[PDB]
DNA sequence: GTCTTAACTCGAGCT
DNA sequence: CTCGAGCTGC
DNA sequence: GCAGCTCGAG
DNA sequence: AGCTCGAGTTAAGAC
């Protein structure tokens, strides 16, 4: 019977604050308007002001403000059948805001109780004698005043989209076509930036970063999310945008999805004896990481057979990528021929004599050089099999590496 | 998941003031449903008038250039907006959120038409190339090829006849001209491999995701490896809401189709260079829709 | 037979960013390969001297003010040392299917668009509009700044086919009236051309250079980025220009916007020239918006007289109607 | 708390400001208010630090 | 008739960057190829020279600062070993149409300027601007630093059309008067060319290069970028230049007309009559010599100033800037 | 966690040092100061390899 | 029903 | 002011 | 092996 | 200490 000790509580904590602005001339047309409200009334005026406002978790407003839609509250899909992973994992938690006029926010604070201290939401459809025993109010009034609660919670009875709504259509096997109306995903984006709320400036997220800085080790884990991006959606203004923008900062956090050429470099390799030397910062970090793996011992032989054999596919890719960039002298001969400068046609027999069947394939070995200068020397694991296994890996991928070169031009 | 009989290559296609967001919580390279879409609206066009079928589409990423500046508050980019006209009242516009960059790509079609046979494939690929040209991608103009230097031309390869050796030495030859750019496709098998993996951490789906993709550290100190490069995707649309017929959907821009109102679905996907994978046709994305379910993905079936 | 709750259209003659370069006049004719303009930055000292808020009676707290300047980082593009000329490259498209309409709600307003559409086109075909940007695209109308204060502006013209070979034209915007329209053999050649495009032929693409004469070591004017994110830090750039391969540049949009300046025909027409054709007649630079909905020339109102009302208005209208139908936008 | 207003043609730019030890920031942006010399500068409230605190445009209001 | 909330004023009389050299006096008549002044860095200790507050000035407090020098990097640009000449090159355009505003909220405030404008044009023309600023051309006023103690300076300014030398001069700045504008051949000649280009009689394009003797291995006074370091110099492809504002800042030196009539001479049109280094701005808005004030009264209430005045309000318009609300 | 603490006239020098060996660097910080054997030398504290950690000079605190 | 401006009360610095 | 962590004496 | 004590950073 | 000012906040006319 303790739902009293909310309704009649929230409320009066309420009236509480009604009155620093309010005088002898408005605590008499206010006494009964706050004072008897926490019994009956102030929850009159929900009821009769809920269908004002609207729960749900996808609107269509972000997309603009002149736009008008329909918003929804319901999302019990969740069609993830191998990892997919989306709006349709929350199950709880799930944070919900209102869509409507800026000038009754409060009455839905009231309704956010539906958590604070037991399971309301529950009852906020369910559990009349919560209502009709504790809160006493008539099953007419009260379980009637429940559905206009849960009423709030329903689309206003008209399903509609706009001609702003960013509509798509969409193609069927060997069909015609539908289209779908995408909205906003509100209770997600707040899950993840709740993540990044707690992670990005967190206090023991803030106490390990300050560890990693002061070089000690201690039990917790720490990660950075860089190159966000901020997108001001809903205007300068919170109020006629998502009441839960308004309540956060208004401002959403992208992650970054660029593809690996995302900022890229002025070309300038016309350093010329430097012909595998070509540092750059993803080089250096490949280079830094083969070397923080090498530092390892042979109880790891099949982790370290990938992640560093993918790891050297990736560098030879990169060299690949360089060469292709200088596409569009002796240290730069052999690689004259490995990469084919310019893919010069004008040379007679230097384009074609020493191009044609000319391949110079010492390149790999050259490329194999550089590396060993890269990679220590370390003869611990050169007496067993696991620098030698290292060294058969690098075998068969510039084996690969060469198989490609082959046929540049042939 | 048909195997295509053969390919169609877009040697490049370079694209002004694009869509960069392409999603709610990331931003980036177009969302690969535009390029589906793209290339089933050149079947609708050019597919009925030469009577081929086009379902598979590549992507291969040469350059990428954005409209941001950093701010010296913190180290989150922000885009460069637009000015919007002013209103009819007279009064200021209101500021609206925009993307805007320039993507050089290069797509892959896979013919499964078979009156392909009927036609050359230098004038197939040329015709369509014109009709590409006209066509808007991703959200903004595709800018012909036209400069001092000579044109690129489409070329058609066919992947049915021919021994083993022909067809590796095709694929190597189209790999040569691919090379600047790398290639997308969707890997899930290492996304559900990690929820069984964290399965006792939490059963959370959306963290995951987020961890995988974030420099993580480790307390000993070192930073967490990845095997490639991993970035999230809108791998789909879940239905969100029942069909409606076409009447009950207002403001829809078409009777013919119903409306449904869907959300967003990540998945997540890798940038792999093109002579890493053998078979051109399982890097190429297919839409696959169920009517029932409203769950629609673009991820490749074939590259696993 | 009501309104399409929804309707688009792409635009058409949809330019792409314009390129910038310097170089001799001499060598323009012969060379092309002209160096890009790079972005540079300057430091700015000011005295504030914008109008007065309080009481002018302050003669100390005034001198004050000023002993207190202002300071600000800008970004600015000049030409090199020795040049007098600018190069400025941007290619254009022409679609077609203007009269095609991306998506309409109803299939029957969308046919009788299409037939008011192609009744306009039988009266009188768009050689009018065609002409006005073939004047526009001639002048340098497209150009802002640089065109002030030049001694000789020469545009080239070449429509690239799949090949090299073009029909490349030759004009001169000084000669050519900026406020005025007049008729010439070449430019009606290039308005029956863009007409063709219009029409839906297939392909048109415009590879579009012009030279202007400014001086040497002189400024250029490129367009200025927006941000909407000013900072919460000091030391920052109160203006940074648009560039692009580290080459500065003009926004694909503003040029389209100059480059469909043919509503002429405005009530006012008292000393005003051309105006950019947008709905309801709107000038940013100007600050007021002709055409105001409650007269009948607003174009929401004239489209939807002359569709469901098969009201046609007077001929310049049609052209104003058919030139915002180019333009594109969201209706309804 | 020490607040340092000043003014500038552009919300980026450096120039020196009156100390005013207000008590809080609402007293100092009614101040900067009330005080102002100038209708295209704009008004920015910054504490002793290099931290800003806020900033106000002629034609819109308070933001942070 | 109010005025208009949005006003803005291309400015006219827009000079390029300023590029510097050296060179021997001797080969003046020939001055090309010569190798610019490359900015370079210097290490400069300083010590306590500013101030002190007599409370917080003591005994013991001198001795450790000075016993803790504040070490300092600087930028400065100095002729090479064997070199007595510095030369500048700026180029400078008349675009012309002054009073036409760029843009204006209402259109009758813009007529309305215009005709005050061509009123003011057919009473008088330019000839009086055009002569003032004939004399900062001639004359090193463009320098600030580089002119002082300088045994000559030579100012050449062409004339290109077309990509040629129209018109050649070659004047003495010592000679001319740097406070007093006197009356010659070849000014009022320049004054006549400047005049009707503004007018819009033509395009006009002047290459301005200055010629000082300072001395060998002197050091130049570039001007200072906005900010251990403590002065950071511009430099554009490597090489010493002057700002652009801070040439057509002094070429605009023409407001002698104040109401003081004090010894300092010319003054810089600016509204206000501002001046940074004096510190105090004459023609202040209680008085009615003000831009605003005259620009006001002589556009809305058609109240015509002394022709002081409208020479004062035209150079204000020349320069630009943004008034209104 | 090893670490190499050094002595120099000036910050630039190769001069051996001891190896500690302790878990954090504040740790090797306080003990490079408490074995301090000269007033003018320059502290280093460097890894095992020729990185350099952080150094600081004789009237002035650490940096990195 | 709706959003807007003008209105209210509110608090802090000169003379 | 209070707060870590290497050395030496029991 | 153990722990009181000293020292020097925050 | 009365009064000024502006910030914060209110609610009714008009769409």
């Amino acid at each position: 019977q303790e739902l009293r000790q909310f309704i009649e509580s929230f409320i009066q904590e309420r009236l509480q604050g009604k009155l620093d602005k309010l005088q002898p001339d408005e605590d008499d047309k206010r006494q009964t308007l706050l004072a008897t409200h926490r019994r009956e009334a102030w929850l009159a005026d929900a009821a009769r002001r809920v269908g004002q406002l609207q729960l749900v978790t996808h609107t269509l407003k972000p997309i603009h403000p002149d736009a008008r839609g329909s918003n929804l509250h319901s999302l019990p899909q969740a069609p993830g059948q191998p990892g997919l992973a989306g709006s349709h994992e929350l199950g709880d938690r799930l944070v919900s805001d209102v869509v409507g006029n800026a000038a009754a926010l409060d009455v839905f604070k009231f309704l956010s109780l539906q958590y604070q201290g037991k399971n309301l939401l529950n009852w906020l459809t369910e559990d009349s004698a919560e209502a009709l025993q504790a809160l006493s109010d008539n099953a007419e009034q009260a379980r009637e005043w429940r559905q206009a609660f849960i009423g709030i919670t329903t689309v206003k009875g008209a399903p509609a989209s706009h001609s702003l709504a960013k509509q798509l259509y969409f193609p069927l096997p060997g069909s015609g076509y539908h289209l779908l109306a995408p909205l906003f995903p509100t209770s997600l984006v707040h899950h993840v930036h709740a993540l990044l709320r707690e992670a990005r400036f967190g206090d023991a997220a803030k106490a390990a970063r300050e560890a990693r800085s002061r070089q000690e080790s201690w039990p917790h884990g720490f990660s950075e999310y860089p190159n966000l991006a901020i997108q001001k959606f809903g205007g300068t203004k919170p109020q006629n945008i998502s009441q839960l923008n308004n309540e956060r900062r208004g401002e959403n956090w992208l992650l970054p999805s660029l593809p690996p050429n995302w900022q890229r470099q002025n070309v300038n390799a016309p350093s010329v004896f430097e012909h595998d030397f070509g540092r750059t910062p993803e080089v250096s970090r490949l280079t830094r990481t083969l070397q923080r793996f090498l530092a390892k011992t042979v109880h790891n032989n099949l982790a370290i057979r990938q992640r560093r054999a993918q790891l050297v596919a990736q560098i030879c890719d990169e060299a690949l990528q360089y060469a292709a960039r200088l596409r569009e002298c002796q240290l730069h001969d052999a690689e004259q021929l490995w990469l084919d400068p310019l893919r010069a046609q004008t040379d007679e027999t230097f384009l074609q004599r020493r191009l044609r069947g000319d391949w110079p394939a010492e390149v790999g070995n050259r490329f194999a050089n550089w590396l060993n200068r890269a990679v220590s020397s370390d003869s611990q694991i050169l007496g067993s099999p696991e620098a030698a296994q290292w060294s058969q890996e690098l075998s068969k991928e510039l084996t690969m590496f060469k198989e490609i070169l082959e046929d540049e031009r042939d | 998941v048909t195997d295509p009989e053969a390919l169609l290559l877009l040697p490049r296609l370079s694209i002004q003031n694009a869509n960069a967001i392409s999603s709610p919580l990331t931003w980036g390279f177009p969302s690969p449903g535009a390029f589906t879409g793209f290339v089933h609206a050149l079947q609708r066009r050019v597919g009925i008038s030469l009577d081929i079928e086009l379902d598979g589409v590549g992507i291969v990423c040469h350059r990428f250039e954005a409209q941001i500046s950093q701010p010296a508050g913190k180290r989150t980019k922000v885009f460069n907006l637009t000015r919007n006209p002013l209103n009819r009242d007279g009064s200021t516009a209101a500021i609206v959120e925009e993307g805007r960059a320039h993507l050089e790509v290069s797509l892959l079609l896979g013919v499964h038409g078979d009156g392909l046979d009927d036609h050359p494939a230098q004038e197939i690929a040329r015709q369509v190339q014109e009709q590409a040209g006209a066509m808007r991608l991703a959200g903004g103009s595709i800018l012909p090829w036209c400069n001092e230097r000579f044109p690129a031309p489409n070329a058609e390869l066919l992947m049915l006849g021919g021994s083993d050796e022909q067809r590796r030495k095709n694929q190597r030859r189209l790999t040569r001209r691919l090379l600047p750019g790398f290639a997308l496709v969707s890997r899930e098998a290492l996304l559900q491999q990690h929820l069984e993996t964290l399965r006792t951490t939490l059963p959370e789906a959306t963290t995951l995701d987020a961890l995988l993709d974030l420099c993580r550290i480790n307390f000993e100190w070192q930073v967490r490896d990845k095997p490639g490069w991993l970035v999230p995707i809108p791998a789909g649309y879940n239905a969100l809401s029942p069909l409606y017929l076409p009447g009950e959907v207002r403001n829809a821009r078409d009777r013919e189709t119903p409306l449904r109102f869907v959300e967003n679905l990540f998945g997540l996907g890798e940038w792999l260079s093109p002579h890493r994978v053998a078979a051109l046709s399982d890097l190429l994305w297919y839409h696959h829709a169920e009517p029932d379910k409203g769950l629609y993905r673009w991820s490749t079936p074939r590259f696993v | 037979l009501s309104t399409a709750s929804v309707l688009a259209f792409e635009r058409k003659l949809d330019p792409s960013d314009a390129l910038m370069s310097a170089g001799a006049w001499a060598q323009r004719d012969a060379s092309q390969e002209w160096p890009a303009v790079t972005v540079r930055e300057k430091s700015v000292r000011g005295t504030i001297s914008n109008r007065l808020k309080t009481k002018d009676r302050d003669p100390a707290k005034l001198d004050a003010s000023i002993q207190s300047p202002n300071l600000q980082t800008v970004d600015v593009a000049n030409l090199p040392s020795d040049a007098d000329t600018l190069k400025v490259r941007f290619t254009l498209r022409v679609l077609g299917g203007a009269g095609t309409p991306s998506a309409c709600n109803d299939a029957a307003y969308r046919d009788k668009l299409l037939q008011t559409v192609a009744t306009y086109v039988n009266d009188q075909g768009f050689a009018e509009l065609a002409r006005r940007y073939a004047h526009n695209l001639a002048n340098a109308r497209f150009l802002w700044r640089n065109r002030v204060g030049a001694e000789a502006v020469e545009v080239r013209i070449n429509h690239i086919r799949q090949g090299e070979v073009a029909r490349a034209w030759r004009f001169d915007a000084l000669a050519i009236g900026l406020r005025d329209f007049k008729a010439d053999a070449e430019l009606d050649a290039l308005a029956e051309l863009i007409a063709s495009g219009l029409s839906g032929s297939g392909h048109v693409l415009l590879e579009v250079v012009a030279f202007a004469r400014i001086g040497d070591g002189q400024e250029v004017f490129p367009s200025q980025e927006l941000i909407l994110d000013k900072g919460d830090k000091k030391g920052q750039k109160s203006k940074t220009l648009y560039s692009v391969r580290d080459a500065a540049a003009i926004h694909s949009q503003k040029i389209g916007n100059a480059l469909r300046t043919i509503d002429t025909w405005y009530p006012d027409e008292d000393g005003l020239g051309p105006i950019a054709v947008e709905p309801y007649g709107s000038v940013t630079s100007q600050g007021k918006a002709y055409r105001q909905p409650k007269q009948k020339l607003d174009f929401y109102t004239l489209l939807d007289n002359w569709v469901l009302r098969d009201e046609a208005p007077a001929v310049e209208q049609q052209h104003y109607v058919i030139a915002n139908l180019i333009r594109g936008g969201v209706f309804g | 708390s020490t607040y340092i207003i000043k003014e500038v043609q552009n919300i980026n730019s450096d120039r020196e400001g009156v100390k005013v030890e207000t008590t809080s920031l609402t007293s100092a942006k009614r101040i900067a208010s009330k005080n102002q010399f100038f209708h295209g500068t704009v008004l920015r409230i910054e504490s002793e630090s290099g931290n800003w605190l806020a900033y106000k445009e002629d034609g819109k209001r308070w933001i942070e």
